[PDB]
């Protein structure tokens, strides 16, 4: 049905920034959640932030609340997370997906449909 | 035919000047009442969303034929989509009613509720421009259909029913860059 | 038209061809229309599209225009009134009354056509329209002013949302 | 009577299903019904 | 009794051999002023008249299903030529009649159909060619066939350079057979007339 | 009956030629809007899909049918089996319409979804051949009844209704190799 | 027929026997017919199934004919017309009129039949159509055309999907 | 008052400087058919309709008597062509408008006449131009003259390539007179239509 | 009418619920019917 096209990752250094962008492949009239997981070397997937499409309602891990922000462009359809002062805790595999069945808040991090292969985001120090 | 054109008269010119042939026609799809009746989306809802017809996108087929009218009136139907119960106040209400359940209050069902809802702005019509302001770019507060809340809001959408326009204003197309006609894909078969 | 225009500029040269566009509510000359604005959010559409003509030149600057319809079947327009005489055309002078109101037929093979031309394939599905200059006397400057609106039997068809939101 | 399909009467009264409008003319519909067609001047088909 | 005559303009043809004429889908044309012309139509009788044109000898050695085709409107160099070269839309069916002249002592069969909207038939479809508007052309019986047919399409009025709607097949069924006394090769000639020729959308000239 | 064979008029003879006797017969079930009004499978589903009926099967029993004439009109039911919603746009719209909730749009339920469309296309009659072109093996890509979009589509079936078919074409069976008939496995209780 | 023509020819031989098919429209000789590509979507038939002989030789060779209808009830069909001339049978000659008509009866116990022969189950349930040539002068390579059509009362019951897919 | 639109065919031409229509020698045509063509002609409107041509500069330099011709039919590379091409007799009437555009503050005479079965003129016989069925262009009044000719000639049918009946002449009758706020030239132009088309003796063609 | 087997009438009307034939003939039917039979020259039943 959909497939997600990520870009943006590679190589940082502590205190920089870098800008991951995911755009999916049809533009169908859904509500559709992008959310970004990351998995961390030898750890398993986790949430890190989605937003929704509709209204710029944006959900955030504990982790990463006041570091990162997430963003989304009606016109070309894609959303935009911004990662800043980065952490060489931050190394990981990054990860879009789509979760269109439902979209309510309380649920916004628990259940996506496609996923997209992985970007590598692996910040040195 | 020739005519006085600084007159500005309306002047309908026939095929029948050089021996053609008016045909038949039917226009049931350009009725106003026709056309404006289809469900179309809001796209920015809040936990509370006051109804407001402007808010709709400029470049729909009911947002943009609803910027070319001056002043309109219509009833309402809303498909709302929402965690928990979802109030309704009418046009004048304080916003602290919206809280309580002797309002128009319903218990959500599981895809989503669908309601019809009059017209309740103290004025004979809406508009969608005004050239002023209303106390002592924006339109008066009290050009609204109600408000609507609950925990949170998924989706909206509206549909016009009984709809009349009135004095119409331009409404324009995409714009063509260089080209001798706008040219885009049209839907065709596989292989 | 050129420049963004609502009018044809009479002109010192041997070219006696003012402007030509094709009959597509898609069109570059029609693309700031009422006409077009409402078909945008239609698929098909059939039946007549007037074209008017106001001139706006001085009293003592006269001129002879032309007007043809060129149905599909050729590969390019005709550029000279001698050859595009062939097709359905009217012409008209200038004088007492200042306007002008030319109907372009709905000759087709289907019933309907579409308001949108597909892709970037050429040569237009309907016709052309080419406006001529046959003559004109001590107008340098002058110009004619173009508009277009519906016919009596003009007919759009089915409702669509096709713009990006 | 626009974009409605069914044939049975509804449910509701008609009080209940939208306002009621009071009163104490399409404009368009004449201005182009009154337009002028045919020619001007003399014809010679 | 089998003696008919044709005449399409000013042009007749006579058959002694005449085996009746054949009626396809339609015994006359349909409306022929519709919506999609907007009332600009007109008629050219100045057109409707017969023109000759060659299929293909008929040897023994072609076994059955031996297909032979001609697409109408073909390339005509009269006044129906220059009416496709001067306007954009026309319309008009067609009146068909094809002769294989041999002697009657000769053996064999033909079948002449007209198909609307051809395409290429395989070996086990052509055991089905008689569901089209057809007659036989057989040496013992008769050596002229004759179908009318009218036009049809998904438009109603045709651009013919782009589109052909109507396809004249002859194809062989029975293996012609001949002895000492009979033929040894039949020609197949075909004699075409445009019926109810109506034309919209009059072009620029060239010149 | 002996009669002329080359004139190809068509000839009925009965069993009372010998004695017999011609019985009383119902052809109920080989009435054109009978036969065709039976939903039939679409076996190439894509994201996006442009509903055309010669992507049938070509053996199947509309299919082949439908393969059988050279003309046609009909209307259309389809079933849908989507994730999502489900825009379906008419015969001539844009592909980019097809992301849009002005259209006609299914938000889904829980089996699958059963439409009813009408006939959109342009011409009075749609066909399964054409010899030639349509631009300035394939037909042209009006001859279609829309096309519908979801996040991903599983099946899809089509239904023509008020079927109406013209100019037949040859339809062939499975053909004998060797045998002396196409011998094959008929349903007969166990045991 | 055999070597898939649509037609038989007269042979310079003892045999008397053209051709012999099974009535059922699942038959080799039935394969590639409209009837049975109709049939093969229903489940059961009755009625009449007319066969017509078209005579394409020359004038100076003539011929005469038989064909007997054999229903069910012997093993194997007869091949000499002497014995099959007890069967329902007709008759005729070439002439002026090159075109005949033979109508099969639907005779049988159940009032409908199977449009489909079930497994390698042999001797068909309904009978065989059996092509004589009575006689025949000067008629070497001369062919008869055999076709099928349906009859005045013939029916197909119960529509099915049988094919692959 | 002096608004004239003339259609012709699916082709309309609106002047809002008439000054009437010159009929001459007739006021409708004469027998279409009659014996010499023995029952076999056709009419043809598809090929009655208007196409442009240019006839000269009217500039200030051209003396009293400067004549300009042209004779009809002309070079058309329309449906008329084929017709004059496609058939062995043929015969029309004329419908004829000039336009000369310059502006009320010009000076000047032209006339505009149609002689049959032209030859050249003396410088004394054009004072005597105003014989035939003619008009005149003054820029003080008028942009557009507007003849109508009927069909004449020894034959009933005529062949148009070897003989033209009719010519079309515009004749200098006061010089262009121009100041500093009138049209320093003028262009003319000519817009022809036949009238009443009729074709006999359909030619081969030459595919 | 075919392949539809209830009594009642139709909830939605007939504008919404098939498209509407515009105007402005069973060809098989009656080449069918006007099919010859019987015989052809005399009979001695």
């Amino acid at each position: 049905q959909v497939q997600l096209q990520e870009s943006g990752g590679g190589l940082v250094q502590a205190g920089d920034s870098l800008r991951l962008s995911c755009v999916p492949s049809v533009r169908t009239s859904d509500n559709y959640i992008m959310g970004w997981f990351r998995q961390p070397p030898g750890k398993e997937r986790e949430f890190v932030a989605a937003i929704r499409r509709s209204d710029g309602t944006t959900k955030y891990a504990a982790s990463v609340k006041g570091r990162f922000a997430i963003s989304r462009d009606v016109a070309k359809n894609a959303a935009y997370l911004q990662m800043n002062s980065l952490k060489a805790e931050d190394t990981a595999v990054y990860y879009c997906a789509a979760k269109y069945q439902s979209t309510f808040y309380s649920t916004m991090d628990v259940q996506y449909d496609y996923w997209g292969q992985g970007t590598q985001v692996t910040v040195s120090s | 035919t020739t005519s006085a054109g600084e007159s500005a008269d309306p002047v309908t010119t026939t095929v029948e000047n050089y021996g053609g042939e008016t045909q038949v026609q039917r226009r049931h799809h350009t009725d106003v009442g026709f056309i404006m009746d289809r469900f179309v989306k809001i796209n920015n809802t809040n936990p509370t969303h006051v109804i407001d017809l402007m808010q709709t996108h400029q470049h729909g087929l009911v947002g943009a034929l609803l910027r070319a009218a001056t002043y309109y009136f219509s009833d309402l139907e809303i498909v709302v989509r929402h965690e928990g119960n979802l109030t309704w106040v009418p046009n004048g209400a304080p916003e602290a009613a919206l809280s309580n359940a002797g309002n128009p209050t319903a218990y959500n069902k599981a895809p989503f509720t669908r309601l019809a809802l009059p017209y309740t702005a103290p004025h004979r019509v809406l508009a969608t421009v005004y050239n002023g302001t209303s106390k002592y770019t924006q339109l008066p507060a009290s050009f609204n259909f109600g408000a609507i809340r609950a925990t949170d809001i998924s989706e909206l959408l509206v549909r016009m029913k009984r709809a009349e326009l009135y004095c119409p204003r331009p409404l324009l197309a995409v714009e063509v860059t260089a080209q001798d006609r706008h040219k885009q894909k049209i839907i065709a078969p596989a292989k | 038209f050129d420049d963004g225009k609502p009018y044809v500029v009479t002109r010192e040269d041997e070219q006696r061809l003012l402007a030509k566009f094709d009959v597509s509510l898609a069109a570059k000359h029609m693309s700031n229309t009422y006409l077009s604005g409402i078909a945008q959010y239609y698929a098909q559409y059939s039946g007549t599209i007037n074209l008017h003509f106001m001139f706006t030149g001085s009293t003592d600057s006269k001129a002879r225009y032309m007007v043809a319809y060129v149905p599909p079947g050729v590969e390019t327009p005709p550029d000279t009134p001698e050859r595009a005489a062939h097709c359905i055309h009217a012409e008209w002078d200038t004088g007492l009354n200042s306007k002008f109101t030319f109907s372009i037929p709905y000759v087709s093979a289907a019933d309907y056509a579409y308001t949108a031309s597909d892709v970037a394939e050429t040569t237009n599905v309907q016709g052309w329209v080419c406006i001529y200059q046959i003559t004109h006397g001590k107008a340098q400057n002058d110009t004619l002013v173009v508009s277009v609106s519906a016919g009596k039997d003009f007919e759009l068809r089915l409702p669509i949302d096709p713009r990006t939101q | 009577s626009g974009n409605t399909g069914s044939i049975i009467n509804n449910y509701y009264m008609q009080q209940y299903q939208n306002s009621m409008d009071t009163q104490l003319n399409d404009w368009f519909s004449k201005l182009a019904s009154s337009a002028f067609s045919g020619l001007f001047g003399a014809l010679l088909a | 009794d089998r003696t008919l005559t044709t005449r399409n303009g000013h042009t007749t043809s006579t058959t002694q051999s005449s085996v009746g004429v054949t009626y396809g889908y339609s015994t006359g044309e349909d409306h022929v002023s519709g919506p999609n012309t907007s009332g600009l139509e007109t008629r050219v009788t100045q057109a409707e008249r017969f023109f000759k044109k060659h299929l293909f000898n008929w040897t023994t050695d072609k076994p059955f299903g031996h297909l032979e085709k001609l697409k109408l409107p073909t390339d005509h160099k009269g006044v129906y030529g220059h009416l496709v070269d001067s306007f954009a839309y026309m319309r008009n069916g067609w009146d068909v009649e094809v002769s294989a002249v041999g002697n009657q002592f000769n053996g064999g069969c033909l079948l002449v159909a007209m198909v609307p909207e051809w395409k290429k038939f395989t070996p086990r479809e052509k055991y089905q060619l008689t569901l089209f508007p057809h007659q036989f052309i057989s040496p013992r019986t008769n050596m002229t066939a004759h179908i009318t047919v009218p036009y049809l399409g998904v438009n109603r009025y045709d651009q013919y350079k782009k589109h052909k709607p109507w396809t004249l097949v002859v194809m062989v069924v029975s293996p012609l057979t001949t002895s000492s006394i009979g033929a040894t090769e039949i020609k197949v000639y075909a004699n075409i007339a445009p019926t109810h020729v109506h034309v919209a959308g009059e072009l620029p000239s060239k010149e």
